[PDB]
RNA sequence: AACUCCGUCGUGCUGGGGAUAGAGCAUUGUAAUUAUUGCUCUUCAACGAGGAAUUCCUAGUAAGCGCAAGUCAUCAGCUUGCGU
RNA sequence: CAUGGCCGUUCUUAGUUGGUGGAGUGAUUUGUCUGCUUAAUUGCGAUAACGAACGAGACCUUAACCUACUAAAUAGUGGUGCUA
C-alpha cells in the first residue's frame, strides 16, 4: 500500500526531511518544483542526485522535500543529502537491493558529502575574545 | 598521544594474569568479558581497559 | 472520572524519574488510560557574573547553571483515587501541582 | 571439494550462516555489520552468488541467524538484547522478542515453527513463542550460553522435543521441553565451548571449543563416545546431511573428518593475498547446504567462501 | 540522446549535456591537461565538478589541499581583502563571468587557459633570508612544487583585485585579462611582472 | 501560585539560603549543621541538623516553638504551616560545618593553634574519614600575617570526584588581634558512601577467580 | 543581517563617507538646559588604504554578518553567548 | 604594608612531598634516572632503592551518531472526513 519511504538530511542547522513514495515523478522542494531552489548558482547542488544516477531512476517515484533552519546555502546542501539518502532507501526497501549498491558506488564515489553529513560543528565562544580562537587586542603599555 | 597509563596498563596485566584461558583476541567479545571479570566505574576505561588487554594477547601468542 | 493532569518540576533527574514511575506504576496497578510522561525540554537558566569583587586580574568569566526539567501527565480517574495518589508521591525537590481539568 | 568463488557484501565478520530446505539457491548471512543479507546462489566462478535483500535494524552485532524449512521466515539474535523475527520477502520484521538481559548469542526454532530457543550471555535459555510471548525461563549455566541448538527428532513425528546448550561452564546439557527441565548433563570439555551441532539424525552430539579438541557423543545413548583434536581454536562446527561428515571451521583453516572410517577429508586454506601469518583470516561460520554438496564459510575477511565436494576420479 | 519526461519538467538544457558527461558551468574537464611537469599531482583537473563550491574539508592534513580542484582554489582566492571575506557565492559568480570572457578573447578552453596560468606564473627560484648578526644577507633557495601552485594563485588573484580596485572595469574582466596575458608570457600581467622580479633577486644571491 | 516555574524555583532557592545563614548565625552554639525543607502540600516542614538538640529543644517546647514563630513571620506563612524538627547529625566526626565551629568556638576558648587544630584532625581520622586538612590563617601570634595548614591521610581536590567526596567550611572567627580564617576540608572514603559512586573513578577490582579442575572426568550424568 | 536576483549610478572626495550644525515632531522620566533617545527636512568636514612600530589567529578556525541576554525607566559604538 | 574571604599572577607548564633503606660531620641528597617515547615526573625501561601520596590522566558538562527501547493536542507526519 502506497511504498513510501521517509528520511532526512542534515547541514549545519538544517534538517531537510524527504518523503519518498512510488508515482509520477514530480520532484517537489516546499511544494516548489526543484527547478526552482534560488541561490541560482547552486542550483546543480540539488541537482547532482539526478544526474549521478541518472534521470531514469526517478520516472516512478515521488519526492516531496521540507526544509527547516539553516542558512541560505546551508539549506542546499541539505537537500541534495537528502535526495540521495531518498533514493538510496526506497531501493533497500522495496527494489533489488543489488541495485542499491550501484546507487551508493555513484554517490559515494563524488563524495560531497550526499549520503553522510559532516561532523564539523560550531566552537563555543570564550571570554577575553570575541571568537572562538579569536582574543582581543592587548595594548602592553 | 595514544599512551596509556599506569592505570590501564597495570590493571590490564593483572586481568591476563588471572583470566588468561578466557580472553580472546577479539576486542569486541573481551569487552563484554570485563563487564563481568572487573569493575570498572566508567564505560570510557573498560573501553581502554580491554583493548590494552586485546593488545597485549596479541603479543601473547607471537612471543 | 473526570480528567485530569499531573504536571511536574524538579532540578533533580533522578529524584522525579521515580516518582514519574511511582506514578505510572500505580496508573496500570489499577487500569486507566496513560497519556504518559511528556518530557519538556530542559532550561538552563545561567548566570554570568565576572569572577571578582573589584576589577583587578585578567577579564574572567564565570557561568553559573541551574537545570529546570519539566514532566506532565495526563491521566483520568474517578475521583475517589485522585487523592491517594497525587499525596502518597510527595518527595523533597520535586513541585508537583494537578490541574482538575 | 573445490571453491568457485567467494560472496563479497558484508562490512563485518560473517558471524552466522544458515540455509533452507525449500530454497537450495537461497543463503542468509548475519554479520558484525548489524545486518543480514539474503543471497541468490547462481552457479558461476566469477559471481557465485549475489545479494538481494538486506536485513538491518539491529543496533549492535548479531551473532546467529536460522531460516525456516520453506525459508520464508528468518531469525536474528543480536547483541543488542533482543531477537527479531524476519520476512524474507519484503524484508519487514513482524515481532521483537525482549526479556533477555544481556547478549544474544543464538536463535534456533524447531521444525514447526511453533516454540522458538535462544540462548544468551545472562546464563539463561529462554523459549519463545511465535508472537513473541517467553514460555519460560531454562535457566541453570553458570556462565554465558556460547550457543544453542534444536535437536531433530526421529521419524513418525513423536512429541518428545530436546534442545542442547552448550557454555562456557565447560558442560553440554541436554533439555526437556516437554516439561521444561534438564534432561542430560555432558562433562569433560576443558575450555570454553565455542560451538556444538547435532546429528541430521538426532543422535550425534558433537562439541568443540579453545583447546583444540572436538568431543562426539550420544544423546541416544547417553555416552562419550570418543575426542579428537584439530591443534586449533574452533570455531563453528557442521554436520553434512547426507555425506556423514563433520565439518569445522578453525583458526587455521576449515577441516572436515569422515568417521566412518576415521581419517581427515581435507584442510581447506583458500589462499590470501597481502597479509602476514599471525593475520591470517579464518572461519567463523559453517553451513551445509540442504542438499548436501556444498559448505559455506563466513571470514573475518568479510566474505563468505564457498566449497562444493567433487569426486577426485 | 533520448530525453526522460516526467512530472517535473526538468529543463531540455540541463540533462542534455550532463547525464552523459559531468560538464563545468558548462565547461569540459576532457582534454585539459597540466602541460608542465612537477605541477601533476599538484594541480587537479582530474575529477570534473559542476559548480566550484564545495564544501570540502581540506585544511585537516598536509597536502589534501592538492586534491582540492584548482578552480575552487580561485574562488576561494577571492574573497580577500575584509569586505569579501565568506562571499563564496559572489566569487563563483565571478569566475563563472571569468571563464565566459576567456572564452570570448580566445577560442580556447577557458580551463586550459587557467592551467596555463598558473604553470607560468609560479615563482622557479626563490629568496630565504639568513639572519647571523646584523645586515641579515639573503639566501637563493629552490621552491616546492606546492608552493610554486599556492603562490601563482595569490599573484593573479592580488593582481586581478589590485587591477581592478578604483575602476570601471570589473573584477571579472580583470581576472579574465591577467589569467589571458599570463596563458602566455606576455609580461603585461601583475604575475609575471613579479615572478621574474623574484627569479631575478634569487639569481644575484646565489 | 501564578509564578512562572523560573521565578519559582529561583526563589526556592534563595529562601533555603536564607534559611541557612540565619540557623548559622543563631543556633551556632548548638553545632547546628544544616536544613532541608519538604514543601509539601498541608504544612512544609523543615529539620534542623544540629548536634545537640536537646539544647536546640528548649524546656518544654521553648526555642524551637520560638523559632518556629520567628520563620513564618519573616516568611510571611500562614501560622501552622511550617513545622521545625530537630534530628540530630549523622556521625558529626565526618562534617566539615560541623568540625569547622568546633574549631572556631576551641579558639576562643584560648586554646593554642597547634593544639586546637591537631584535636581536629584527629578526631575526624578517628571517624573513618580517609582524609582530612585544617588551614589556619591570619595573624597567628605576630603582626604579619601567615598561614598555618595540618593534614593527615590524603585529600583528592581535581574533578568531580571533589564534588562527591569533599566536605568544605569556611569561618571567620574573631579574635583580638583581628581575625583568622578556618578552613577544613573532610575527604569520606568512598566505601562507606551510601548513594551515588562508591569508589574512587581510576579504582579497579578484579574479582579473584576460582580454580577448576583439569581432567574433569569424560563421562555422562542423566536424569 | 550579510547574502541572492533585477534595475539606477559610472572613476568624478561622486549618488563614497556622514562628522559638525539649524528647524520641527514624538517617546521615557518629578525633571531632558550641558542636545536621554527615536524620527523628518536641511548642513556635506576629514578620510584616496595609513611611518617607526605592534596585536590576534591553524578549520566550521580567521574574518565578514546580525540576534538575544547583562546593565535598564531611558540610554550599547561595551561585554557574555548564539547562530549565518 | 595590621588582617579574613574572594580573585589575579608566578605557571597555556609538569610539577611537588612524606615513610623505611643508602650517601654525607652537615646544610642536603638518592628515590624524583643514561636512553627512547608522550600533550604530560605519559610510559618502556635502567636502577641503592622499595613502597607510596597530591598534580597530569581518570572524572563531570557540552557538541556530533542511533529508521533501537520507552510516547507526546505544550513537537511533528500520513491517511481520513469538510472545504478552496
Amino acid at each position: 500500500a502506497v511504498p513510501s519511504v521517509q528520511t532526512f538530511g542534515k547541514k549545519k542547522s538544517a534538517t531537510a526531511v524527504a518523503h519518498v513514495k512510488a508515482g509520477k515523478g514530480l520532484i517537489k522542494v516546499n511544494g516548489s518544483p526543484i527547478t526552482l531552489v534560488e541561490p541560482e548558482i547552486l542550483r546543480f547542488k540539488v541537482y547532482e542526485p539526478l544526474l549521478l544516477v541518472g534521470l531514469d531512476k526517478f520516472s516512478n517515484i515521488d519526492i516531496r522535500v521540507r526544509v527547516t533552519g539553516g542558512g541560505h546555502v546551508s539549506q542546499v546542501y541539505a537537500i541534495r543529502q537528502a535526495i540521495a539518502k531518498g533514493l538510496v532507501a526506497y531501493h533497500q526497501k522495496y527494489v533489488d537491493e543489488q541495485s542499491k549498491n550501484e546507487l551508493k558506488k555513484a554517490f559515494t564515489s563524488y563524495d560531497r558529502t550526499l549520503l553522510i553529513a559532516d561532523s564539523r560543528r560550531p566552537e563555543p565562544k570564550k571570554f577575553g575574545g570575541k571568537g572562538a580562537r579569536s582574543r582581543f587586542q592587548k595594548s602592553y603599555r | 598521544g595514544r599512551v596509556r597509563t599506569k592505570t590501564v596498563k597495570r590493571a590490564s596485566k593483572a586481568l591476563i594474569e588471572r583470566y588468561y584461558p578466557k580472553l580472546t583476541l577479539d576486542f569486541q567479545t573481551n569487552k563484554r568479558l570485563c563487564d563481568e571479570i572487573a569493575t570498572i566505574q566508567s564505560k570510557r576505561l573498560r573501553n581502554k581497559i580491554a583493548g590494552y588487554t586485546t593488545h597485549l594477547m596479541k603479543r601473547i601468542q607471537k612471543g | 472520572i473526570i480528567k485530569i493532569r499531573i504536571t511536574l518540576t524538579s532540578t533533580k533527574v533522578k529524584q522525579l524519574e521515580n516518582v514519574s514511575s511511582n506514578i505510572v506504576k500505580n496508573a496500570e496497578q489499577h487500569n486507566l488510560v496513560k497519556k504518559g510522561p511528556v518530557r519538556l525540554p530542559t532550561k538552563v537558566l545561567k548566570i554570568s557574573t565576572r569572577k571578582t569583587p573589584n576589577g583587578e586580574g585578567s577579564k574572567t568569566w564565570e557561568t553559573y547553571e541551574m537545570r529546570i526539567h519539566k514532566r506532565y501527565i495526563d491521566l483520568e480517574a474517578p475521583v475517589q483515587i485522585v487523592k491517594r495518589i497525587t499525596q502518597i508521591t510527595i518527595e523533597p525537590g520535586v513541585d508537583v501541582e494537578v490541574v482538575v481539568a | 571439494l573445490v571453491l568457485r568463488g567467494t560472496l563479497e557484501g558484508h562490512n563485518g565478520w560473517v558471524t552466522s550462516l544458515a540455509t533452507s530446505a525449500g530454497q537450495p539457491n537461497l543463503l542468509l548471512s548475519a554479520s558484525r555489520d548489524k545486518t543480514l543479507i539474503s543471497w541468490k546462489l547462481t552457479g558461476d566462478d566469477q559471481k557465485f552468488g549475489v545479494p538481494v535483500r538486506s536485513f538491518k535494524g539491529h543496533s549492535h552485532i548479531v551473532q546467529d541467524c536460522t531460516l525456516t524449512a520453506d525459508g520464508a521466515y528468518a531469525l536474528s539474535a543480536s547483541w543488542d538484547k533482543t531477537l527479531r523475527l524476519w520476512d524474507v520477502a519484503t524484508g519487514e520484521t513482524y515481532q521483537r522478542f525482549v526479556g533477555h538481559k544481556s547478549d544474544v548469542m543464538s536463535v534456533d526454532i524447531d521444525k514447526k515453527a511453533s516454540m522458538i530457543i535462544s540462548g544468551s550471555r545472562d546464563k539463561t535459555i529462554k523459549v519463545w513463542t511465535i508472537k513473541g510471548q517467553c514460555l519460560a525461563t531454562l535457566l541453570g549455566h553458570n556462565d554465558w550460553v556460547s550457543q544453542v541448538r534444536v535437536v531433530p527428532n526421529e521419524a513418525a513425528d513423536d512429541d518428545s522435543v530436546t534442545i542442547i546448550s552448550a557454555g562456557n561452564d565447560k558442560m553440554v546439557k541436554a533439555w526437556n521441553l516437554n516439561q521444561f527441565q534438564i534432561e542430560a548433563d555432558f562433562i569433560g570439555h576443558n575450555s570454553n565451548i565455542n560451538t556444538l551441532t547435532a546429528s541430521p539424525d538426532g543422535t550425534l552430539i558433537a562439541s568443540a571449543g579453545k583447546d583444540g579438541e572436538i568431543m562426539l557423543w550420544n544423546l541416544a545413548a547417553k555416552k562419550a563416545m570418543y575426542t579428537l583434536s584439530a591443534q586449533d581454536e574452533v570455531f563453528s562446527l557442521a554436520f553434512s546431511p547426507n555425506r556423514y561428515w563433520l565439518a569445522a571451521a578453525t583458526a587455521t583453516g576449515i577441516k572436515v573428518f569422515s568417521l566412518d572410517p576415521q581419517y581427515l577429508v581435507d584442510d581447506l586454506r583458500p589462499e590470501f593475498a597481502g597479509y602476514s601469518k599471525a593475520a591470517e583470516p579464518h572461519a567463523v561460520s559453517l553451513a551445509w547446504s540442504a542438499d548436501g554438496q556444498t559448505l559455506f564459510a563466513g571470514y573475518t575477511d568479510n566474505v563468505i567462501r564457498v566449497w562444493q565436494v567433487m569426486t577426485a576420479n | 540522446f533520448t530525453p526522460v519526461v516526467l512530472a517535473t519538467p526538468i529543463p531540455e538544457e540541463v540533462q542534455q549535456a550532463q547525464t552523459e558527461i559531468k560538464l563545468f558551468n558548462k565547461w569540459s574537464f576532457e582534454e585539459v591537461e597540466v602541460k608542465d611537469a612537477s605541477l601533476v599531482d599538484y594541480v587537479q583537473v582530474r575529477q570534473p565538478i559542476f559548480v566550484a563550491h564545495t564544501a570540502g574539508r581540506y585544511a585537516n592534513k598536509r597536502f589534501r589541499k592538492a586534491q582540492c580542484p584548482i578552480i575552487e582554489r580561485l574562488t576561494n582566492s577571492l574573497m580577500m581583502n575584509g569586505r569579501n571575506n565568506g562571499k563564496k557565492l559572489k566569487a563563483v559568480r565571478i569566475i563563472k563571468h571569468t571563464l565566459d570572457i576567456i572564452n570570448v578573447l580566445t577560442d580556447q578552453n577557458p580551463i586550459q587557459v587557467v592551467v596555463d596560468a598558473i604553470t607560468n606564473t609560479g615563482p622557479r627560484e626563490d629568496t630565504t633570508r639568513v639572519g647571523g648578526g646584523g645586515a641579515a644577507r639573503r639566501q637563493a633557495v629552490d621552491v616546492s612544487p606546492l608552493r610554486r601552485v599556492n603562490q601563482a594563485i595569490a599573484l593573479l588573484t592580488i593582481g586581478a583585485r589590485e587591477a581592478a580596485f578604483r575602476n570601471i572595469k570589473t573584477i571579472a574582466e580583470t581576472l579574465a585579462e591577467e589569467l589571458i596575458n599570463a596563458a602566455k608570457g606576455s609580461s603585461t600581467s601583475y604575475a609575471i611582472k613579479k615572478k621574474d622580479e623574484l627569479e631575478r633577486v634569487a639569481k644575484s644571491n646565489r | 501560585a501564578l509564578i512562572s516555574k523560573k521565578r519559582k524555583l529561583v526563589a526556592d532557592g534563595v529562601f533555603y539560603a536564607e534559611l541557612n545563614e540565619f540557623f548559622t548565625r543563631e543556633l551556632a552554639e548548638e553545632g547546628y549543621s544544616g536544613v532541608e525543607v519538604r514543601v509539601t502540600p498541608t504544612k512544609t516542614e523543615v529539620i534542623i541538623r544540629a548536634t545537640r538538640t536537646q539544647d536546640v529543644l528548649g524546656e518544654n517546647g521553648r526555642r524551637i516553638n520560638e523559632l518556629t514563630l520567628l520563620v513564618q513571620k519573616r516568611f510571611k506563612y500562614a501560622p501552622g504551616t511550617i513545622v521545625l524538627y530537630a534530628e540530630r547529625v549523622q556521625d558529626r566526626g565526618l562534617s566539615a560545618v560541623a568540625q569547622a565551629e568546633s574549631m572556631k568556638f576551641k579558639l576562643l576558648n584560648g586554646l593554642a593553634i597547634r593544639r586546637a587544630a591537631y584535636g581536629v584532625v584527629r578526631y575526624v581520622m578517628e571517624s573513618g574519614a580517609k582524609g582530612c586538612e585544617v588551614v589556619v590563617s591570619g595573624k597567628l601570634r605576630a603582626a604579619r600575617a601567615k598561614a598555618m595548614k595540618f593534614a593527615d591521610g590524603f585529600l583528592i581536590h581535581s574533578g568531580q570526584p571533589v564534588n562527591d567526596f569533599i566536605d568544605t567550611a569556611t569561618r571567620h572567627v574573631l579574635m583580638r588581634q583581628g581575625v583568622l580564617g578556618i578552613k577544613v576540608k573532610i575527604m569520606r572514603d568512598p566505601a562507606k558512601s551510601r548513594t551515588g559512586p562508591k569508589a574512587l573513578p581510576d579504582a579497579v577490582t578484579i574479582i579473584e577467580p576460582k580454580e577448576e579442575e583439569p581432567i574433569l572426568a569424560p563421562s555422562v550424568k542423566d536424569y
